[PDB]
C-alpha cells in the first residue's frame, strides 16, 4: 500500500516534469512518455526493473531502498537470510 | 495529440488496482528470479546414515532416507 502510494505520487511528479519540459524537444517527448503511455502492467514491471545493477530503472533511490529493505527482511523471514 | 500526451498513467488507477499490479509483477520480477542454491547440501544430508549402526537396529543397515 505505502509502497505504491509513494511509486504513484512519484511518477504524478515526473509526469508533471514531462509536460512542463516538453518544449525542450518533440523527439524528447516520445522517448520520455513511452513510460506513461506503456500499458499499467509493463508499467509497473518497468518500475519494479531496479534489481540489479543495470538500473534504467527511473526509480529513485529512497523508493528503491524502501524495496531493498523489504525484500530481505522477507527473504530472512522465509528462510534464505 | 492532447490523448497521446494524456494516455492512462498508473497513477490514475485506483490504489487496490495498482496495488495487485505491483503484486504480480513484484513476484515475477523478485521472487521468480531470487535463486539460492541448496541441492548439494540436502542431498549429502539426506544421504547421511545418522547414527544408524549404534542404533540398536539388530540388522542389515537400514536404508537412508535418500534411499
Amino acid at each position: 500500500d505505502d509502497f505504491v502510494a509513494k511509486l504513484q505520487d512519484n511518477q504524478r511528479f515526473r509526469y508533471n516534469e514531462v509536460m512542463q519540459a516538453l518544449n525542450m524537444s518533440a523527439a524528447l517527448t516520445a522517448r520520455k512518455t513511452k513510460e506513461f503511455r506503456s500499458p499499467p502492467q509493463e508499467q509497473i514491471n518497468m518500475l519494479l526493473n531496479f534489481k540489479d545493477d543495470k538500473s534504467e530503472c527511473p526509480c529513485p533511490e529512497e523508493i528503491r531502498d524502501q524495496l531493498l529493505d523489504f525484500h530481505e527482511d522477507l527473504m530472512t523471514h522465509c528462510g534464505i537470510e | 495529440v492532447v490523448a497521446c500526451f494524456r494516455m492512462a498513467p498508473l497513477y490514475n488507477l485506483p490504489r487496490h488496482r495498482a496495488v495487485n499490479l505491483f503484486l504480480q509483477g513484484y513476484e515475477k520480477s523478485w521472487i521468480e528470479t531470487e535463486e539460492h542454491y541448496f541441492e548439494d547440501k540436502l542431498i549429502e544430508d539426506l544421504a547421511k546414515p545418522g547414527a544408524e549402526p549404534p542404533e540398536e537396529d539388530e540388522g542389515t543397515k537400514r536404508v537412508d532416507p535418500l534411499h
